[PDB]
């Protein structure tokens, strides 16, 4: 918090905001 | 990006000078877009909550009576802060996290927090409460005379009350097509196939009745004079059965008929 | 926001980086250090 | 009124909120009162009194002139309008005409919150004290919007702005119209000298006092230059440091103060000119202003309906606010409660109509309360003021409204009509007249 | 004066239910106009109904049933739920009578004068093994509803629904205006009986609340508004 | 079975989002990410938007409509 | 959640509360600041036989320990602090190792020695709970719990698990 | 078991300035909702005439005294808001007032243009002794309803004008009750009976007129 930084917690956390989003393969074709 | 201004300058000057173009603009941008709700002291986390804004009238701001007990907040010269989430993350955050709807119950204890208080439970109780000796009392007398307690329905019913026939709070016996009956008598009435659209009837006041109304479709018929106690029951056992959704709008018309009924 | 485009990341609140000046001013030598251990200069 | 039946607590808050009222235009005193409202208006020195025993010679919104038994003349100038230190209206009113006669130590004109010498804080409403579908809840209220219309609970609101025009490094400051880069439109409210003119409107963002001070060295953008060239417009060499309304703040310009170096006007050294705009405003009550009574009990407003829908009597009268049912047991200050009645008593009038002597209850009465006429002022002095059984009695003894039918029972309540179904409302409400504060 | 653009739309929920909306209002015309609809749909309709019903082997004893399922009082609000349109304007006795096992429906009662059962699928009461029943029905038009109206033995007054609307409710809520505060907004939902539908319901109402304020127009109508 | 009609914000609901995902945490970025993403496209990662747009629906409010329907994985690191 | 922050939650879960204590904040102060307790009370080192002895307005307990091994006493109470109660104790009865003697607080350092870590964060969360539900306040155990882990983290030569 | 009969129009007069209006037979329950309907109609929609805006030569602004007066500006505003007029001039006529020496200044003493009248002159506005003198202009417009005083700012007004509020409501008081018939269970009717009041402006037999031809323009298919 104090040097502005992401607070290791909830949305924070490393698992959570190293997340890839991207449609699927299937999803992407139907449009 | 509409023609209304040319340039940034022209759109600055328009807004400064409250150019009455503005106003429906400013709904569309709005939309869907959440807010921090916020009162000093922030002594728990349900202290911020997020909520979707409304454009209202006059230079005050207007809370919804059930985040009271979450904010402590009493309407006597009563200040609350206003803080505009941003970025995507921001205002997922906020519409996931911090949503009003979503965090119902104190996170300290589990008992709801969004639960009837002060005028919302005197309403209620007064809805359910039994009254012996009430107007279209039911006496299912017998020499010479039917019962003559019965209803067709709980519409023909509101049609007894708005006539001079029926009192709210009057132990009367009517059919519900439309309502779960309770347990024990669900499990013999009814052959256990389902208990749906199939007519039952049982004695209660029609105030209980319309009180069943509030809740889901799917829950059984209480039948019982609501103390805040109870409220606070079928609102926790809400929470067990049910998805927030439904527990958030079923508070939603407690609300509406705790206030009606205060009032009356 | 004018623009309409995505929210930038954020940089280093100034407020952290003049508690920083004001630890030297107390002749309190602190250092920003990164995983291989060399000082970063905060401008 | 009826201190005795409230707790310190609630007593505490009644006594700091009475110094926090406003001065209202119209200044209605209250009708339930206690002794003191005629001594502390005059002792506190905002009402004009009366030093000689006289004649009035001259009433004048102005001045008021006044011809004694000694032949002396006094004559007393009536603060209009005077900015009070919090933005509060000082106006004073003269209460007598051309040819009254009065006595020394008489009061001629009304203060900002006194009405014929006694202090008039507030004003008399008539309250229901049912629950109203929430819109009062949690200590908020809801006011008819004849309070809008009419203006009792509107006003005056002063403030005071200023600027000065000093000698700088560079150059002196000027006081001046010419801004460097203005439509024309904007200082189309402006005088020469470039303040805004007397009884002109003022919006938030709009300019009170052109005011320049130098600039340089200027070092203006590459970018800039070349559209000075373009479009001919000479960079000027002065930046623009004007006197403009604070945000959200709107009225209109009452008068303007000038003190200029030109002219042998004293100013602190290197300031040559100052000026000073004062801008008034009417507040009509607004929806979130904060309204309280003399008991403890505060609230803001909540919402204001239309005068169409609200509670009514049968008389067609609605009811003028709302107060929630349940903010009044659990405080203790139901002494609120006791002043609603007996408002509704002396705006109603009374004769107690003996049937052959003074009902068991009046053995303490005084004669003179015996009989009443309509809107009649009451006084009931803290610690021996009215009591219950002289209460229920006078309510006992009421008259009808125009017609022969009474509006208010013996307990206080009347059956109230919901202006917004048009179904009565099934139980019988307590209405009354409580004196409230903005 | 004039104003301009209101606007009556309706979104049905079933056959039996249809929802209506009024958009806009002028401050406060919502409430005005808003529970004086409601109360003439219920109450002002012409309609028939059952009033009195008297049925062989009910006597002394409270309410049992010779052969049926039910006992009487069940029957008598399963008889309330009768949906019958007539064109007689006055008390008409209908016929109805059944006998062996089985299930006995609206189907079952003859139709007597300008009556036509709108309902006939409505269930009534199982029947005993080898069982009979008899009874008789008086249905005459009406308005809204009467509760049970009480020389004859036997006869057992039943409370009367005339109007072929059986519940409607209202709210008005606040929205669609640039600078304006929340012009008023009027949602109305009403359930029919088969008799009619909503709408011609609802027209049917206009028109008499129509018809009754020109009582009030009919005095001077010169001074007017939109 | 019914709730109801859901208003703005609180549609879709949080219960019927939560089993796309293994937190309301993740479920943040997930919708936060593609927020970004399809913002990105309207003025040219780029890809959907997936599911058809109402006009001027805010692009979380699209994500969230996409996440509903399965419409994207949705891999945490 | 897996990333939910409990630790906060609990502080103010726990903080909430306080301006509905009136016996009250200062005795929750001092459980959580473990400090020695304002009036100690004294806890049994061992379990046994308890011989009551009553000098001039004062109580002196002894401990005929069940080994049966060196007698435990205790020299000097006060008598106008009363005994706890089970009725009050009396010469006789028996006693279990962590038991409390006397109506009071047992010092948490003491109660830890002799019961171990495991037992010293039952007995504060029990007596901090016994002040908010004495005010009529609901929290539960875990929010007190997640705290109480924060005391009993590290031990005299540092972290535990460093 | 419907009963056929006309609604009735009855109508009596209380007193010069309110008359009362009983209609009679109507259905169960109809006495209550339909008094109020009309009554909120009333009181909010029937179209009057009021002083948009007024001028006074020697001020510029509502908050200064005028010399020889007894009354401030802003206080004579509020008492000319008491004024019941009636136009029947569409468009915005400028009336006059000027008088002077010492006397009382009623509202009898402004002078109507042509096509408009003042209902009630006896209304102090205000009193002048020797020195005052006082002329001021006022702006009638028609309407309806309660409109806060227009700024000049969203006209094109000039600096002397001062916007007053305006209230165009010639309904003073208005109130109903029912008296039902609810016999031996045959031929339940209600009668009910409204009391309506005006300001003098029009008769309130012309103002329920017009609310109720407004409500029958309202209630459509
Ligand atoms: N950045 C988090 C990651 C924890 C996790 O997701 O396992 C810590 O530190
Ligand atoms: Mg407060």
């Amino acid at each position: 918090v104090i040097i502005g930084k992401l607070i290791p917690a909830g949305t924070g956390i490393s698992r959570y905001r190293n997340i890839q989003v991207q449609p699927t393969e299937e999803a992407r074709a139907a449009a | 990006d509409l023609n209304h201004a040319q340039n940034i300058k022209s759109a600055k000057r328009m807004v400064e000078r409250q150019r009455p173009q503005v106003w429906d603009v400013l709904e569309e941008v709005i939309a869907e877009h959440p807010v921090l709700l916020n009162r000093a002291p922030t002594l728990h986390r349900l202290g911020i909550q997020a909520f979707e804004p409304q454009l209202v009238e006059g230079k005050a701001i207007q809370l919804h009576p059930l985040v009271c007990e979450a904010f402590n907040a009493d309407f006597d010269g009563d200040q609350m802060a206003v803080h505009l989430p941003l970025s995507a993350e921001a205002q997922a955050e906020a519409r996931i996290l911090m949503l009003s709807s979503n965090n119902i119950l104190s996170p300290a204890s589990g008992k709801p927090l969004a639960m009837p208080r002060l005028d919302m439970v005197t309403g209620l109780y007064y809805l359910t409460t039994l009254v012996e000796g009430a107007t279209g009392e039911y006496q299912a007398a017998t020499k010479d005379a039917p019962e003559q307690g019965v209803y067709s329905s709980p519409a023909e019913a509101i049609m007894a009350m708005d006539r001079g026939a029926l009192s709210v709070r009057a132990k009367i016996k009517v059919r519900l097509t439309e309502l779960r009956p309770p347990t024990d008598l669900e499990a013999q009435l009814f052959e256990n196939g389902w208990k749906p659209g199939d007519a039952w009837t049982a004695e209660t006041t029609l105030g209980r009745v319309m009180f069943n109304e509030l809740l889901p479709k799917s829950y059984p018929f209480v039948n019982e004079q609501m103390h805040k106690k109870v409220q606070a029951r079928i609102i926790n056992d809400l929470a067990e059965r049910f998805p927030m959704i439904v527990v958030a709008q079923t508070v939603d018309k407690l609300k509406d008929a705790g206030f009606y009924w205060a009032t009356r | 926001i004018v623009k309409g485009e995505n929210i930038p990341e954020p940089g280093i609140p100034e407020s952290f980086k003049v508690l920083l000046k004001e630890l030297q001013s107390l002749c309190l030598n602190v250092e920003v250090l990164s995983s291989d251990g060399a000082a970063i200069e905060m401008r | 009124p009826f201190l005795e039946h409230d707790d310190a607590n609630r007593a505490l808050m009644g006594a700091n909120m009475q110094r926090q009222a406003v001065p209202l235009v119209r200044s209605e005193a209250p009708l339930v009162g206690t002794g003191m409202e005629l001594r502390a208006a005059i002792d506190a020195g905002d009402v004009v009194v009366a030093d000689k025993t006289g004649v009035i010679e001259e009433v004048s919104a102005d001045y008021i002139t006044v011809m004694a038994d000694d032949g002396t003349r006094q004559s007393y100038r009536l603060r209009k309008f005077a900015r009070s230190n919090h933005g509060t209206c000082a106006n004073q009113r003269p209460i007598v005409d051309a040819g009254q006669r009065v006595e020394a130590g008489q009061v001629i004109a009304d203060g900002p919150c006194t009405q014929n010498g006694e202090m008039a804080l507030g004003k008399n409403l008539l309250v229901a004290i049912m629950p109203w579908e929430g819109h009062n809840y949690e200590d908020a209220i809801i006011l008819s919007n004849r309070l809008v219309e009419e203006d009792v609970l509107t006003s005056i609101h002063i403030e005071e702005h200023e600027i000065d025009a000093r000698d700088t490094k560079l150059g002196a400051e000027e006081i001046t119209r010419d801004i460097p880069n203005v439509s024309d439109e904007v200082l189309a409210d402006l005088d020469e000298r470039g303040i805004v003119r007397i009884g002109a409107e003022v919006r938030d963002g709009d300019i009170l006092v052109g005011k320049v001070t130098p600039k340089g060295e200027t070092e203006l953008t590459p970018e800039e230059r070349l559209l000075r060239a373009i479009f001919g417009e000479k960079a000027r060499e002065v930046r623009d440091t004007s006197l403009k309304v604070p945000h959200g703040e709107s009225g209109k310009v009452i008068g303007i103060r000038v003190f200029s170096r030109e002219d042998d006007d004293e100013l602190p050294a290197g300031v040559n000119e100052l000026v000073r705009v004062y801008v008034a405003q009417k507040r009509k009550i607004s929806d979130g202003d904060k309204l309280a009574g003399r008991h403890g009990n505060k609230g803001v407003i909540g919402k204001i309906l239309p005068v169409e829908d609200m509670p009514f009597l049968p008389d067609g009268t609605p009811v003028d606010i709302i107060l929630n049912t349940h903010g009044v047991p659990r405080r203790m200050n139901i002494g609120q409660i006791l002043e609603t009645h007996l408002g509704w008593v002396a705006k109603a009038g009374w004769n107690i109509d003996v049937a052959a002597g003074v009902p068991d209850w009046a053995s303490k009465l005084p004669e003179e309360l015996y009989s009443a006429p309509a809107d009649s002022t009451v006084a009931t002095p803290v610690f021996d003021g009215a009591q219950e059984g002289e209460l229920a009695g006078l309510l006992g003894s009421t008259l009808p409204n125009r017609d022969g039918e009474v509006m208010v029972d013996a307990d206080g309540k009347s059956t109230l009509f919901d202006g917004r179904s048009g179904e009565p409302f099934p139980y019988p409400v307590t209405v009354g007249y409580m004196y409230i504060l903005k | 004066l004039i104003s301009q653009r209101p606007t009556l739309s309706e979104e049905t929920v079933a056959e039996n239910r249809s929802r209506f909306v009024i958009e806009p209002l002028e401050p406060g015309f919502g409430y005005t106009l808003g529970n004086s609809l409601r109360r003439t749909l219920l109450s002002s309709i012409p309609g028939a109904a059952v009033t009195s019903i008297r049925i062989d082997g009910v006597l002394h004893e409270f309410t049992t049933v010779p052969g049926v399922k039910e006992d009487v009082t069940d029957i008598i609000l399963n008889l309330k739920g009768l949906v019958v349109s007539s064109d007689d304007d006055e008390p008409v006795t209908m016929y109805l009578r059944k006998q062996g096992p089985g299930v006995v429906t609206a189907g079952d009662i003859v139709p007597p004068a300008g009556v036509t059962v709108h309902n006939p699928d409505m269930h009534i009461a199982t029947l005993n093994d080898k069982g009979k029943l008899e009874v008789e029905l008086v249905v005459e038009r009406g308005r809204g509803y009467v509760p049970a109206v009480q020389a004859e033995i036997g006869r057992i007054p039943v409370d009367s629904i005339y109007s072929p609307v059986l519940k409607v409710t209202y709210k008005v809520e606040a929205t669609r205006v640039e600078q304006r505060t929340d012009f008023d907004k009027l949602i109305i939902d009403v359930e029919t009986k088969n008799s009619i539908s909503p709408r011609d319901a609802l027209a049917s109402a206009g028109g008499t609340l129509v018809e009754l304020f020109g009582l009030a127009r009919e005095l001077n109508a010169d001074s007017e508004h939109i | 079975s019914a709730y109801d009609t859901p208003l703005g914000i609180t549609n879709p609901p949080i219960d019927e989002l939560l089993s796309r995902a293994s937190s309301k945490y993740a479920l943040v970025i997930y919708a936060a990410k593609r927020a970004r993403q399809i913002n990105d496209y309207y003025n040219q990662e780029y890809v959907g938007p997936l599911v058809e747009p109402g006009l001027q629906e805010k692009p979380l409010s699209i994500a969230l409509r996409e996440i509903h329907g399965d419409l994207l994985e949705h891999t945490e690191g | 959640d897996i990333g939910e922050a409990v630790g906060i939650v609990a502080a103010q879960s726990i903080g909430e509360p306080g301006t509905q204590l009136t016996g009250g904040l200062p005795r929750v102060q001092e459980l959580f600041e473990a400090r020695v307790p304002r009036n100690k009370a004294p806890i049994a080192d061992v379990a046994g036989r308890v011989r009551l002895e009553e000098s001039d307005k004062f109580f002196k307990i002894t401990i005929v320990p069940d080994d049966g091994g060196e007698e435990v006493v205790y020299d000097k109470l006060s008598k106008r602090q009363r005994l706890r109660v089970i009725g009050v104790l009396s010469d006789g009865d028996h006693v279990e190792v962590g038991d409390q003697l006397m109506e009071g607080a047992a010092d948490p350092h003491e109660v830890l020695r002799v019961q171990g870590p495991r037992e010293v964060q039952i007995h504060l969360v029990k007596e901090v709970q016994e002040v908010y539900r004495a005010q009529g306040v609901s929290i539960h155990d875990k929010h007190i719990e997640v705290i109480v882990r924060q005391m009993l983290r590290r031990v005299t030569i540092t972290e535990r698990a460093e």
